[PDB]
């Protein structure tokens, strides 16, 4: 796990509308294990489902994504989970919507 | 347990 990464700069403000942790994958419509992109805030399924967030990474280059299952943040380039106070707000907003 |  990383306490910081050089890609945290890419994290954009949480949408004013907030987050929807039950939002379907934008490609396959599944609800199983979705992630939200911390740059564009599109929602796509994890790599153990249909890999649409991975596809999104491939298309966009956006580095950091947040899990709607356990609120872990993954950096595709660092290939690691990253935890940092820069992510405090987004994780809280997700948590509040979830519970 | 790989993310993303
Ligand atoms: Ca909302
Ligand atoms: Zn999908
Ligand atoms: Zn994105
Ligand atoms: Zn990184």
């Amino acid at each position: 796990p990383l306490p910081w990464c050089p890609h945290l700069v890419a994290v954009c403000p949480i949408p004013a509308a907030g987050l929807d942790v039950t939002q379907p994958c934008g490609d396959c419509g599944t609800i199983q294990e979705n992630w939200v992109c911390l740059s564009c805030y599109q929602v796509y399924c994890g790599r153990y489902i249909n890999g649409h967030m991975l596809q999104h990474h491939g298309n966009s280059g956006h580095p950091l994504v947040l899990s709607y299952i356990d609120l872990s943040a993954w950096c595709y380039y660092c290939q690691a989970y990253v935890h940092h106070q820069a992510l405090l707000d987004v994780k809280n907003i997700a948590h509040q919507n979830k519970f | 347990l790989r993310g993303g």
